């Protein structure tokens, strides 16, 4: 057993935390006051779930996780919540006031103020691993903090714990539920300095989970709640390996070894069925085939991208619920002959599997259903550079009129750290140009 | 009202598409980098499609298919027919061909040259135009561009008065749900100097296309016959009609290109559309045998068919993802 | 095709499926480029106390 | 960062800085005791951003009111809720300004300017941590207008890193006091441009047509002008007052609302645009108020939207309605007519929705837009400012204060530059 860290940074990298870790309670059978009558070994132990929780004395089972944020708002509702027994209050920071909707801000100038007490409550959990592999982040694109301050984080872990692996989870910006109008120039200014910093990031557009509510789930207008909700079972599916009994993405050096041949084209595609409302009254169940199947449409996918013209590097399908590799194998088979599947020629075309028996746990009165089956296809294609492309234009757009930059300058930023970041992207951009055509 | 960009100011066909759309009063033109647009004609080369269908409040539809210059460039639709199993090599339809680099399948060509030199049968082939296949070697490996090496027509179709050349140019529209439509009319590129059986550098007699040829005018205006008057040929002279004898082959072979591409192409589940217009090359040997030569990703279309073809591609490409308020167009049922 | 590498437990069970062969800064510089921006950040600043001061 | 300092300066500074208090003071549930007699909690979340909590549940607005004279003093602490203001924030001089520029700025205003600031200071303590300030006040007299401007200055020398929001009353001839007005509106706009972060352009000539042309009244007085300011001042502070879904403050709306530093003037509009007493009995579909509200017959600066580009928009909704339906007709105005936005800034309308609606309204909307038609607003003050300054006409009053025509000069300068960068953005 080697434990992970999870840091949640801005408001988005912690809402998503509530909800994973919400997940992983009800998964793990851990109740919300801690006690997880299952585990016979009181007080520790090197199970699979103590990768992400340690236990105390008297038997609670606390996460392996700091909350950081630069306003209050946010983690108050977890310092008060449903869940607030779990976590001991020196692993949810706060600050008085926000970053602003400003990198430079939540980078710079509030950054260099609360980063060391950071890294120090950090240290804290450390300390309290026998075997630490490294780290989960969680975050927005678009936000102030989230963009930010993530970067000098990741810039700092780099320096403290070299040996370990970083992996992002990150919410790419979508104007159906924006926040910001700099959105774009923020995502930019993270992702150039987050790059060799991050080992493996799972991008998620709010954009594909939105309309994935509104179709799949029948929600009208998302919240939120709805959103969150929905990531958090997709996250459980990729971090379900590290929690659990198995031989496949066992340790984090894993995820980089089986996903990301390219270091710097490190961003692998999730796509992830069946999504099914609860409140439907009938519903037909779908086969390993048919959940296998919709794995390569695009209405699945985290990022709202096209496959077919793109190449892949590597693929992981991870199963929860009734499903045997016969069935998988066959359900492949049929794929490959029907589907545009073309891999890179320097790489083999195959499908790495995992199975869990146990079926997707749901969130009691949430909107979606139990299911027999599910599955989350981990792709690394060349096709997710479609929303580099999109970002970077509407980055162009603005930075043509250096319009709102000076919010940027005004908190110590230099205006060539901008195209600094942009020309990093473009680079980004033609890697995966080569690789992919 | 309903919005569009126009984005390649050479197309003679889009042209005419967009003062059609704006004539409706329905449809407003905006500026070529607005991204709020119903509706792209988009840029030959390097269209942005990963920019579309992310628009909320939109319905985003291009006039370009991502994928289909596969079938549109020489070079792709061989290695496109020599490796789908729905085409295949055996295909009859469609010449053998070569794909030749200069600094790859020249010792595969080669092979099969010697086939047609030991059995001393016709023996021309195609890139320019020669008998011996190291004469035009030479001139690929001069142009320094992938350039596809094809088995000759020796033996073509020839009418008459005149004892003549020709290839028939189809307008094929495939909308969004990929129905495939042929425009009911399509023309005859005919040449103006007589097939010469025995001289290849004579290009005028050899290679039919518009440009070369502009004897010309002699027959027909601008060197081109249409399907009423052609048919009417083919019934005094052969006593068989063009559906018959041509329009068979040529829907078949419509219906295979772009069936076979449909998995590749389709735009079905998409978060944005496509349709296309695309322009397929026949050639007819003697025997009423239709061969495929090439398809065109960015036709233009004759003078005299502009207003009716734009007009349908506005019917049933455009205003049936956008609506308003006889049929042109064959549908190639599959 | 070729199945390789089955992995069973109780819990699940992991394959490999193969349908096809193939053919960072010191902390020195973190604490200076920060700095570097309160540098600029108390000249602006000095730059507007200075102009209201006129 | 939360809590607001409000100072209201000169007669209609105090005049539309009461109705302010008045009206947020009903939607909160506070009456003029200070006590709360409301019954959503919802009031309550975000009611430290206005009050300071007192002894024993009461709630004292964070409000500083100054003037040069103690008249219109006098008659807020004798109006509606004239008894919740903090009797050590009234703030008064003697003398008066009488409608000059320089007596606010550099004379009169000058002697009375330190002690607004040490209740400015005390306000400021009292935070745990303070977001910025709030001014109302008009251009066109002397208070408002000269010492309003002065604080701005010494309020920003003391709190450089705090937000400087300001609801700025334009003179107009409709509704006009004394001929010197474009002088102190030239002058002020002077010091607005360099010393605020945002600022509503509330004119008077917008005021007076709305009231004329739309709302049947004939001969509008203060009292009706004022109608239209305070349902556009709730309006544009709602989601700093209740629970949202952005967690709305001052700082996030310069970052997001300003592209360039100078220009940050705002237009605000409302719907549905009302009269006093006479209430309407129907209430407006979310078509009709996307379409109103976005309509120049709304709009509180008197410009024509079409003469320009919305460079950003900010727009908030209140009311039980369907915010499916808000975001499908926003859109819906967006994509219909695009050209009226500028294209390099991706995304540039921003929406709200809050379930609480003001005072006998089922249904409203308060429209913040920064456009490139202001320069409409600043030509028009330009030109009334020339035709009296190239005869030197009605300067004396100033120049006996010690002001010299230099300062004019540069003031209609930095005017002028502020109309051409506007210009600028509004052909690319
Ligand atoms: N999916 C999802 N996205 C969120 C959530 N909260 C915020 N976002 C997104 O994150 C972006 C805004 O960044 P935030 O994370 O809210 O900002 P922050 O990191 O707190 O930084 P500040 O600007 O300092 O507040 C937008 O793209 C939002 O759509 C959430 O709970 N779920
Ligand atoms: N294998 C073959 N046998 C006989 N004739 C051939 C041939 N390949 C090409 N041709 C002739 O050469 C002419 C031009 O060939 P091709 O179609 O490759 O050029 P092109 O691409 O400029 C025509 P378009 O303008 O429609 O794109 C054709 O009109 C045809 O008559
Ligand atoms: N809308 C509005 N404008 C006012 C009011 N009172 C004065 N004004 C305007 O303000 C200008 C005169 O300034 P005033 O505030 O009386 O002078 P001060 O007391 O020196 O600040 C003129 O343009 C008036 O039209 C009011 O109650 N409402
Ligand atoms: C163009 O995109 C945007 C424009 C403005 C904002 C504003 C964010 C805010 O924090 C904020 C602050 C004060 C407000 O009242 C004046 C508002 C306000 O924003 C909302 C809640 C939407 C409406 C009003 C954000 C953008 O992305
Ligand atoms: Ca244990
Ligand atoms: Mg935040
Ligand atoms: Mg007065």
């Amino acid at each position: 057993m080697r434990e992970c860290i999870s840091i949640h940074v801005g408001q988005a990298g912690v809402q998503i935390g509530n909800a994973c870790w919400e997940l992983y309670c009800l998964e793990h059978g851990i109740q919300p006051d801690g006690q997880m009558p299952s585990d016979k070994t009181i007080g520790g132990g090197d199970d699979s779930f103590n990768t992400f929780f340690s236990e105390t004395g008297a038997g609670k089972h606390v996460p392996r996780a700091v909350f950081v944020d630069l306003e209050p708002t946010v983690i108050d509702e977890v310092r008060t919540g449903t869940y607030r027994q779990l976590f001991h209050p020196e692993q949810l920071i706060t600050g008085k006031e926000d970053a602003a909707n400003n990198y430079a801000r939540g980078h710079y100038t509030i950054g260099k103020e609360i980063i060391d007490l950071v890294l120090d409550r950090i240290r804290k959990l450390a300390d309290q691993c026998t075997g630490l592999q490294g780290f989960l982040v969680f975050h927005s694109f678009g936000g102030g903090t989230g963009s930010g301050f993530t970067s000098l984080l990741m810039e700092r872990l780099s320096v403290d714990y070299g040996k370990k692996s970083k992996l992002e989870f990150s919410i790419y910006p979508a104007p159906q539920v924006s926040t910001a109008v700099v959105e774009p120039y923020n995502s930019i200014l993270t992702t150039h300095t987050t790059l060799e910093h991050s080992d493996c990031a799972f991008m998620v557009d709010n954009e594909a989970i939105y309309d994935i509510c509104r179709r799949n789930l029948d929600i009208e207008r998302p919240t939120y709640t709805n959103l969150n909700r929905l990531i958090s079972q997709i996250v459980s599916s990729i971090t379900a390996s590290l929690r659990f009994d198995g031989a496949l993405n066992v340790d984090l050096t894993e995820f980089q070894t089986n996903l990301v041949p390219y270091p710097r084209i490190h961003f692998p595609l999730a796509t992830y069925a069946p999504v099914i409302s609860a409140e439907k009254a009938y519903h037909e169940q779908l086969s390993v085939a048919e959940i296998t199947n919709a794995c390569f449409e695009p209405a699945n996918q985290m990022v709202k991208c096209d496959p077919r013209h793109g190449k892949y590097m590597a693929c992981c399908l991870l199963y929860r619920g009734d499903v045997v590799p016969k069935d998988v194998n066959a359900a492949i088979a049929t794929i490959k002959t029907k589907r545009s599947i073309q891999f890179v020629d320097w790489c083999p075309t195959g499908f790495k599997v995992g199975i869990n028996y146990q079926p997707p746990t749901v969130v009691p009165g949430g909107d979606l259903a139990k299911v027999q089956r599910a599955v989350c296809m981990l792709s690394n294609t060349t096709a997710i550079a479609e929303a580099w492309a999109r970002l970077d234009h509407k980055f162009d757009l603005m930075y043509a009129k250096r319009a709102f930059v000076h919010w940027y300058v005004g908190e110590g930023m230099e205006e060539g750290e901008f195209s600094e970041a942009r020309e990093d992207m473009a680079a980004l951009e033609k890697d995966y140009e080569e690789v992919g055509v | 009202m309903y919005t569009f960009v126009v984005r390649d100011e050479n197309s003679s066909v889009y042209a005419e598409v967009s003062r059609l759309l704006l004539a409706t009063g329905q449809w407003k033109r905006l500026r070529k980098d607005n991204p709020r647009f119903n509706l792209m004609l988009g840029e030959r080369n390097r269209l942005p499609f990963g920019r579309l269908g992310h628009e909320p409040g939109l319905v985003q539809l291009v006039n370009y298919y991502r994928g289909a210059d596969k079938l549109c460039r020489k070079a792709s639709l061989v290695k496109l027919i020599k490796t789908s199993p729905e085409l295949s090599e055996s295909c009859t339809w469609f010449p053998e061909s070569y794909v030749i680099y200069p600094t790859d399948e020249r010792e595969v060509f080669l092979a099969a040259y010697n086939r047609r030199r030991e059995g001393r049968e016709g023996n021309v082939w195609i890139a320019l135009i020669s008998s011996e296949a190291s004469e035009l070697l030479d001139f690929i490996d001069e142009q320094g561009q992938v350039h596809v090496i094809q088995k000759y027509l020796e033996k073509p179709l020839l009418l008459e008065p005149g004892h003549r050349k020709f290839d028939i140019r189809s307008w094929v529209l495939v909308d969004h749900l990929y129905n495939i439509y042929l425009y009911r009319e399509g023309v005859l590129r005919t040449s103006s100097e007589p097939y010469n059986s025995a001289n290849f550098q004579d290009k005028t007699c050899h290679l039919t296309n518009h440009c070369i040829q502009k004897n010309y005018g002699r027959y027909e205006e601008g060197n081109e016959m249409f399907f009423e008057e052609f048919n009417q040929y083919l019934m005094d002279a052969l006593n068989t009609t063009l559906e018959n004898s041509i329009l068979l082959q040529i829907k078949h072979i419509i219906r295979s290109c772009l069936m076979c591409i449909e998995p590749a192409i389709s735009t079905k589940h998409l978060h944005y559309q496509s349709f296309q217009l695309f322009g397929f090359d026949f050639m007819v040997d003697e025997e009423l045998k239709v061969w495929l030569i090439e398809v065109n990703g960015a036709p233009a279309c004759a003078q005299k068919l502009y207003a009716e073809l734009c007009q349908g591609i506005v019917d049933v490409a455009i205003s049936s993802v956008f609506p308003l308020a006889t049929s042109i167009f064959i549908k190639l049922h599959h | 095709m070729e199945v390789i590498e089955l992995n069973k437990c109780t819990s699940g069970q992991s394959f490999e499926v193969i349908l096809k062969p193939p053919s960072d800064p010191s902390l020195e510089e973190i604490q200076k480029k920060l700095e570097a921006a309160e540098e600029r950040r108390k000249y602006q600043e000095a730059e507007l106390l200075k102009h209201l001061a006129e | 960062m939360r809590e607001i300092v409000h100072i209201q300066a000169g007669q209609c500074g105090n005049q539309i800085g009461a109705k302010f208090w008045e009206v947020i003071s009903d939607e909160h549930g506070i009456d003029p005791t200070g006590s709360y007699h409301g019954d959503s909690d919802l009031q309550l979340e975000r009611i430290n951003v206005y009050y300071n909590e007192a002894t024993g549940n009461k709630y004292v607005p964070r409000a500083i009111l100054v003037d040069l004279e103690p008249g219109t003093m006098d008659s807020v602490r004798s109006g509606p809720f004239g008894q919740i203001f903090r009797p050590d924030n009234f703030v008064f001089g003697q003398s008066g300004a009488g409608n000059n520029w320089a007596k606010g700025h550099y004379t009169e205003g000058a002697e009375l300017v330190d002690s607004v600031l040490d209740v400015v200071r005390k306000e400021s303590e009292s935070c745990d941590c303070l977001q910025g300030f709030q001014l109302t006040h008009s251009l066109g007299g002397g208070t408002g207008s000269g010492m309003g401007t002065l604080l701005i200055s010494k309020i920003r020398e003391e709190y450089p890193d705090r937000i400087m929001n300001t609801f700025s009353v334009m003179p107009s001839p409709k509704v006009s006091d004394t001929v010197v007005e474009p002088y102190n509106a030239t002058l002020s706009v002077h010091q607005l441009v360099e010393n605020t972060d945002e600022t509503y352009c509330i004119d008077n000539e917008a005021l007076y047509d709305i009231c004329f042309r739309t709302l049947k009244l004939t001969t509008p007085t203060y009292g009706d002008l004022n109608h239209l300011v305070s349902a556009t001042m709730s309006g544009v502070t709602t989601c700093l007052r209740f629970p949202g879904q952005l967690n709305a403050d001052l700082r996030k709306l310069a970052v997001n609302m300003v592209p360039f530093p100078r220009l940050h003037f705002f237009m605000p509009g409302f719907a549905p645009l009302t009269s006093r007493g006479s209430q309407q009995y129907r209430a407006l579909t979310v078509p009709e108020l996307t379409q109103q509200m976005f309509d120049s017959k709304n709009m509180m600066a008197a410009c024509d939207p079409r003469h320009g580009r919305y460079l950003t928009v900010a727009a908030i909704f209140r009311g039980r309605m369907s915010m499916k339906e808000v975001d499908e007709q926003m859109l819906n105005v967006q994509n219909k007519n695009s050209s009226y936005f500028v294209e390099w800034i991706p995304n540039n309308v921003k929406t709200a929705v809050c379930d609480i609606p003001p005072r006998g309204l089922k249904m409203s909307a308060t429209f913040i837009g920064n456009s490139t038609a202001i320069q409409e607003l600043f030509k028009r003050i330009s030109e009334q400012f020339t035709a009296m300054f190239r005869r030197k006409a009605f300067l004396h009053w100033y120049t006996g204060e010690g002001m010299d025509e230099m300062e004019f000069t540069e003031a209609e300068s930095n005017m002028n530059d502020l109309v051409s960068e506007y210009q600028q953005y509004q052909d690319a």
